[PDB]
């Protein structure tokens, strides 16, 4: 059933298990025609597909072409989030598919449920954690790939970087929540923090910066900070 | 006209012939119901006055045997037989139609709400959905599951409706996934009715019986399957014109028939106004969508 604060471990456990998030497959950007009407135009979106266990990250990514000459392009998004997390699982070997597929949004439900009926053992599930993975494309080497793409393309990242080396996976599963539920909530400020001191650098096969363990410390308290005041610039308090 | 006769009335009991209903005190001199129209099936059920538990009864059309009802003391219900003796059962009828111990069924000659009801019924699909095939007649009660229900546990005193289920293999092609979930249209028309029904009569028979079992023994699966075969249809876009306008008629009647106090058990809100207001076929109902919208609008 669905995922929440009690079955959190859960995550880290020796079963295979994604997350599934939607929130950047169909993208636009809405502006004014010449006659005064709006119209959009698509951008190019990405699907993530996370192993909380090991960091893996299966982000696909969605070129503008696959919405050409359709209708209905918000629901078609979803049925073709569901497409592409099947073909994923098809192409995996049997002993690397998830037993678990859990969706950040319950409107993914059906979709991946009917194109996941050739699997009858994989439980699809939703979650009743508000995930901030939309903020993905606030992570500057994803956004660089997807936006440069001029075809469909499935790309491999560890999201964790090496972090496994030295912490847990919930561990770094609560590190990346919290870097990207900064990265959601000021995406400036956020930014600010994760790069203002020059000799902290991002290695070529990384996303984040290369942090100390005491380093980290403080980044996570920053990112703590900057969550709790921009909560106040919203809420006045 | 046929006749249903009864050795005795032993326990106080309240008797369905189809659409109508009457009371028999115990041991009173009640001896069967008589002037039963030929040419429908018909169904005869019973609700005890000690125990409203189970409302059972017995599908069975005249024009397939002798058929006669008597009070078995130790299973303790009314059981429908049959008696192979013609000559027998005439002699024996006709002794109670002089001595006037049964009731009349009591059909208002304007009236065609019992065939608007039954109009693709036929006892030798009923015996197909309940099993037991050394009687001309199917016995139902309130507690039978559906094999459906069974797979989600009495394989021989099951309701054998079709399984219907929208995220199913059978329900969804390859490679279509989407267009067959949110259009049904291949599986009503290929699967279901070229496949499984053959023809939309034998479609609506199954969705008729349904509901019969639903109104009549408050069978919780015959109510599921109903509901599921009206969704199947509304669901798909494609849907020849004569069957779209023969399931508003067959709607209409079994909306005008049901029992206003069971209407909040019976019908499924999420069903019915998906059906008449977000579906393919919101605007294909006119005759359903009035009568609804006029007795239950509390519903939508
Ligand atoms: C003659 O048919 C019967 C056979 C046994 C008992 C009663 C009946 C009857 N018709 O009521």
């Amino acid at each position: 059933g669905a995922m929440n604060s009690s079955n959190y471990a859960e995550l880290f456990n020796n079963d295979i298990k994604l997350f599934v998030d939607d929130t950047n497959v169909y993208r636009v950007t809405v502006h004014k025609t010449f006659e005064g009407n709006v119209a959009t135009k698509a951008i190019n979106g990405c699907i993530f597909t996370l192993n909380p266990k090991t960091g893996h990250l299966f982000l696909k990514i969605i070129h503008t072409s696959v919405w050409a000459g359709q209708k209905r392009l918000s629901q078609l998004a979803k049925w073709k989030t569901a497409e592409e997390v099947s073909a994923l699982v098809r192409s995996l070997p049997k002993e690397e598919q998830p037993k678990q597929i859990i969706v950040t949004r319950k409107a993914m439900l059906d979709p991946l449920e009917v194109h996941m009926l050739d699997f009858p053992n994989i439980a699809i599930r939703p979650t009743e954690l508000r995930l901030p993975f939309s903020a993905a494309m606030s992570i500057d080497k994803l956004s660089d790939v997807v936006m440069k793409a001029t075809e469909p393309q499935m790309v491999l990242f560890n999201i964790y970087d090496d972090w496994l080396d030295r912490i847990s996976s919930y561990t770094a599963f609560s590190r990346l929540t919290l870097l990207l539920r900064a990265l959601k909530t000021n995406e400036e400020s956020a930014k600010m923090i994760l790069l203002s001191d020059p000799t902290i650098t991002i290695k070529s096969y990384h996303l984040w910066p290369s942090f100390t363990d005491e380093q980290w410390i403080t980044i996570e308290s920053q990112m703590r900070d900057l969550i709790l005041t921009e909560y106040g610039r919203k809420y006045n308090v | 006209m046929n006749t249903v006769p009864f050795t005795s009335a032993p326990i106080e009991v309240t008797i369905g012939i189809d659409q109508y209903s009457f009371n028999v005190k115990e041991n009173q001199p009640f001896h069967g119901i008589k002037d039963i129209p030929i040419g429908h099936v018909h169904v005869i059920h019973f609700q005890h006055a000690d125990n409203s538990s189970m409302r059972y009864g017995y599908w069975f059309d005249c024009r397939m045997g002798n058929f006669y009802i008597q009070y078995d003391p130790k299973d303790g219900l009314y059981k429908m037989m049959e008696e192979r003796d013609g000559a027998k059962f005439e002699n024996i009828v006709h002794n109670f139609k002089e001595r006037q111990m049964m009731v009349s069924y009591p059909k208002i000659d304007e009236d065609d709400t019992w065939y608007n009801l039954t109009e693709f019924v036929q006892m030798d699909k009923i015996r197909k959905i309940v099993r037991k095939d050394e009687n001309q007649f199917s016995y139902v009660d309130s507690s039978m599951t559906t094999v459906q229900e069974n797979e989600l546990s009495d394989p021989a005193h099951s309701l054998n409706y079709t399984v219907i289920n929208f995220k199913s293999r059978e329900a969804i092609r390859p490679g279509h996934e989407m267009e067959d979930f949110l259009d049904k249209s291949y599986y009503l028309n290929t699967v279901m009715l070229q496949g499984i029904f053959k023809n939309s009569s034998n479609y609506f028979g199954e969705l008729q019986f349904a509901f019969l079992n639903a109104m009549f023994f408050g069978n919780y699966g015959s109510s599921l399957q109903w509901h599921a075969m009206i969704e199947l249809i509304c669901s798909s876009a494609t849907v020849p014109k004569h069957m779209l306008d023969k399931l508003d008629e067959i709607l209409y009647y079994q909306i005008k028939t049901l029992p206003e106090q069971y209407s909040d058990i019976l019908l499924n809100e999420r069903v019915w106004n998906i059906c008449l207001y977000s579906s393919f076929q919101k605007n294909s109902l006119h005759n359903t969508e009035k009568i609804m919208e006029n007795k239950y609008p509390e519903l939508l």
